[PDB]
């Protein structure tokens, strides 16, 4: 019982978090794109995450 | 000024010309052109602008949120049925809050004309009724997809009168550079494969209009930009097996 | 860009053509005009 | 407690319901049995709101609805009876058969000699309106498929050794052929115009 | 909304507005059968009643 | 991982087969599952899988592997070695393995749920007799070669009950077409255009 | 004067005939009409060599072939029944469905009708016997082909959006333990054939 | 800001900056006006935003 239910409850709380380490990789591409355009005469935007 | 669009023409496909027939509050044929450097659409509120916007939308998205701009937040007051039948509804102008210009047997069509560097590519559809019955099935369907200059709604109507859907399918079989599909799923695939993009982008585009209803950046990355990977169903599922195994134990 | 009547001034500064959509009872019509044609027709309205 | 229904009446009633229509020349024993027990048969059928129609002149028995008279469903509908609406070609052939059956019943008696016609005679009548389908084999296939479908409708028999069918008496028992007459007038008008 | 109707007085009833003839005091219409466009016409009655 | 799934599906199949057999105690069923669980810690596949499962609880390597792969793919010549899709897939190896493993857990689940199907409904009353007769029939059916369509179509002595009787072939049921009209909704391709003299100030 | 049966009785019997079974839970009015004149239903089916089956524990009424002075021989040869005869695979799936029905009955009782299982639940239960076609869609096609027919006999509902089906109470009588033993003997005869 | 200042006088609990969200929620507080906060400053210890 312990082994099976524990493997389950871990294969979830890996999967949930592990996504966040993909969302935090897409935002690099936008921060990559938004570096090519001047928002203000010498400024550019960038996205960060807490 | 032209340099700001110098990328245009060369790189991307472009949207230029919209054929309409018996769509929305329009009757007969109507045309518009779009200049290669953009354009604005003007007229008194209540004329056609939301109608035209929506009228292009069908070809690109599987879920048209008609009239989103003035209503972002609640369901559209309109649908494919109402437009195709030409229902003025509350906009009747005194005609019993309904007014219906095409209630009986009727035919309706649309065709947008994308292109790049002279390469025409046309996305067009045809919707028609046989009787006053207004079932979802009553509206018989057919999409088009062609890159041959010889194909237009202005032509397809002539054939649709010359014969049934069998005649149209016969034209497709005999001619070249033309395809048709009774299912929008395969047609949407026929789009995505051509344009090398997933099924996501051509949806977000259909929520560009809703910019009027922004609360903060905090939403643009919670309802529009990011896709869905939620796991409520899975998280619920594991709890079951646990209870069953506790059952065996007891 | 779609937009109601207001601030046509701005759109005259960033476009090369416009599309008018007319409402009349339950028939609605539309035309594609370059800004110059619209200006000439406004001048004629001034002559109207 | 109480007696059962007589065996032969039950068997004959079930037979007719299975077939809808039957002939004395086909099964004379059941024919006579039913006609000797019409009260019993109708009592068996009236709970179903059904009944039988007969034609001793042509020697045919057939079923008939016995609902309450003329409800709002003048274009009647009955639970146990699913109705049908035939197509252009089906009703066209039915009209052809009706006209030639009318002619036969004058030149050969009202069922005294069972109404007959040859395949090579029906085919020209169809060809009047539909024209040549493309080959004699196609003509025969078309007419034979239509005749088989009507036979499933109990209207005609299969062609004999000389490709001559027999028209069932039920053709004389249709409800409102005035529609057939209007259709045939329309067809003759159309062919006269389209020639 | 069901619980709202059960407990909220505001959800126990519905509202509507009638167009009144200043001359005869009769109703001509009870629906804004002249609204549409980008939804910019509904604002008239709403703003007036507010 | 697909191979392990195959083993668990096969075990589920065999367990249901045996349950249809009348001869097992409760102990037999509840013990064969543990014997299976210990059966798949022997093969190279089972060794691999159970070795991996622990390597989420003590996440020593499952950062190292991704990190080093990121290092290798950072080398230029790698571009020639692998086509683009290969590289994208490899970069996210850990996630794809984690999400693949989800399949197997369920593939074992079924058997984890079957046994509970036998503990509760201990045969009793008329249900005992009916279930036992059903089990006898099912077991006997195994003897047959079920592949032949005609055999599967062979008619059985079951009683005709709930008979559907309908569709009387009455003459009145027949109707002909009832319309002959024809007309065209002609094509009005008149080139309409707006009339700028119609709108106001 | 005339032997016309009462209109409500005609309605109820016509419906029962149209669908061959009648549940109080679904159509209580006609069910109670039938159970108010069940002897009338019997004496009307008796002309047709048919009989009324009754199971009030599940609130069910169904029609069954009667015994004539000859017990219908192989009753499936009865003229009126429209359907074919049951076959092996159908009986196999019927047995599995009855197994699930009896399990659900021990769980919740006999009279109710909430029992269900999913397409994927059925698929192994038959796949054990029928071998593997080679693709999941093919075995789903197999199961749906069986289910369409079994619905045609009234045993099950149509496949729902959840790819499940609801067991109809009538299965309690098709899977009669006496009939199950008779089918077991027939299966032993099939073994002798295999021998 | 001018309308916010006036609104502090007429109301029991005026909702500052309402018209920026159509009617949904308020962003600012009362004190920041007194402190003259020039929006959210940079996180590098800031102190230039007050
Ligand atoms: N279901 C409907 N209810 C109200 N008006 C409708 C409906 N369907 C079409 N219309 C009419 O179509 C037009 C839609 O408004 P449009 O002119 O497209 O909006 P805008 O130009 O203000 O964006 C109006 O003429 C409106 O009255």
């Amino acid at each position: 019982l312990n082994r099976s239910s524990d493997d389950g409850v871990t294969q979830l709380l890996s999967h949930i978090e592990h996504e966040v380490l993909v969302i935090e990789e897409r935002l690099n591409e936008l921060n990559e794109t938004m570096f090519r355009v001047d928002f203000q005469p010498d400024r550019y935007l960038r996205l960060d995450t807490k | 000024m032209n340099q700001v669009s110098g990328l245009a023409g060369k790189e991307s496909f472009i949207l230029t010309r919209i054929e309409l027939f018996n769509w929305g509050g329009f009757h007969g044929l109507h045309q518009a052109a779009i200049h290669q450097d953009g354009t604005a659409v003007i007229g008194p509120t209540g004329s056609g602008k939301t109608t035209l916007v929506d009228a292009l939308m069908t070809l690109l998205c599987a879920n048209p949120r008609y009239n989103l701009a003035s209503t972002g937040g609640h369901e559209s007051d309109r649908d494919l049925i109402s437009y195709v039948r030409g229902v003025s509804g509350p906009g009747d102008g005194g005609e019993g809050q309904s007014h219906i210009a095409r209630p009986g047997k009727t035919v309706t069509g649309i065709a947008a004309t994308l292109e790049r560097e002279g390469k025409q590519v046309r996305l067009g559809a045809l919707l028609w009724f046989d009787s006053t019955s207004s079932s979802v099935t009553d509206m018989k369907r057919l999409w088009l997809f062609s890159d041959n200059p010889g194909q237009t709604l202005e032509h397809w109507l002539n054939v649709y009168h010359e014969g049934g859907t069998r005649l149209l399918r016969q034209m497709e079989k005999e001619a070249i550079g033309l395809w048709t599909y009774p299912n929008k799923k395969q047609y949407l695939a026929r789009l995505r494969d051509f344009f090398e993009v997933g099924e996501n982008a051509f949806t977000l585009l259909n929520r560009a209009a809703g910019l009027k209803q922004l609360n903060s950046i905090d939403e643009i990355f919670r309802e529009l930009v990011l896709d869905d990977h939620s796991a409520f169903d899975r998280a619920a599922e594991v709890a079951n097996s646990f209870d069953g195994l506790t059952e065996i134990h007891q | 860009f779609i937009t109601p009547n207001k601030e046509m001034r701005l759109l005259r500064d960033h476009t090369r053509s416009a599309i008018v959509v007319h409402r009349r009872g339950q028939n609605s019509n539309m035309a594609s005009l370059s800004w110059e044609e619209l200006e000439r027709h406004y001048q004629r309205r001034g002559n109207a | 407690s109480e007696t059962r229904t007589l065996q032969k009446i039950r068997e004959a009633t079930q037979e007719l319901l299975k077939y809808g229509l039957l002939e004395e020349a086909s099964k004379p024993n059941l024919y006579r049995i039913v006609l000797s027990h019409p009260e019993e048969v109708t009592r068996i059928l009236e709970p179903l709101d059904l009944d039988i129609g007969i034609d001793e002149i042509r020697g045919l028995l057939y079923v008939k609805v016995r609902l309450d008279e003329t409800p709002a469903q003048d274009e009647w509908a009955h639970p146990l009876v699913r109705r049908q609406r035939l197509n252009l070609e089906q009703s066209l052939l039915v009209a052809i058969l009706r006209q030639h059956f009318v002619a036969w019943e004058q030149e050969s008696g009202t069922g005294a000699s069972q109404a007959q016609i040859a395949i090579d005679d029906l085919l020209p009548q169809l060809q009047i309106y539909l024209g040549d389908p493309g080959s004699e084999s196609k003509e025969r296939t078309r007419l034979l498929t239509l005749l088989d479908q009507l036979k499933g409708h109990g209207l005609v028999t299969s062609p004999d050794a000389h490709e001559r069918i027999v028209i069932r008496p039920i053709i004389a028992h249709l409800a409102d052929p005035i529609n057939l007459q209007a259709l045939l007038a329309w067809l003759r008008e159309q062919i006269a115009q389209q020639t | 909304l069901g619980a709202k109707a059960l407990l909220d007085p505001r959800f126990r009833l519905e509202f509507a507005v009638s167009v009144m003839d200043r001359q005869s005091g009769n109703v001509i219409e009870s629906r804004t059968g002249s609204q549409g466009g980008s939804g910019g016409e509904k604002e008239i009655i709403a703003s007036y009643v507010l | 991982f697909r191979r392990v799934e195959d083993s668990w599906r096969e075990a589920d199949r065999a367990l249901r087969q045996s349950i249809i057999g009348e001869q097992y105690h409760r102990g037999d069923i509840v013990e064969r599952l543990l014997n299976d669980q210990d059966a798949l810690l022997n093969t190279p596949e089972g060794r691999v899988f159970d070795s991996f499962q622990q390597q989420l609880r003590q996440s020593s390597e499952l950062k190292a592997m991704s990190e080093r792969l990121r290092v290798i793919l950072s080398h230029p010549s790698a571009s020639d070695a692998l086509n683009r899709l290969q590289r994208h897939d490899l970069r996210w190896l850990v996630k794809r393995l984690v999400d693949e493993s989800q399949t197997v857990l369920q593939a074992r689940a079924r058997s984890e749920r079957d046994v509970r199907g036998f503990m509760k409904t201990g045969l009793a009353a008329e249900h005992h007799r009916v279930g036992h007769l059903l089990n006898e029939f099912l077991n006997l059916a195994l003897k047959l070669d079920w592949q032949r369509q005609m055999i599967r179509k062979q008619e059985v002595p079951l009683p005709a009950v709930g008979v559907a009787v309908t569709g009387i072939p009455a003459i009145e049921r027949l109707r002909f077409k009832e319309v002959d009209d024809e007309a065209e909704q002609t094509l009005d391709l008149s080139n309409h255009a707006a009339d700028l003299t119609q709108i106001g100030d």
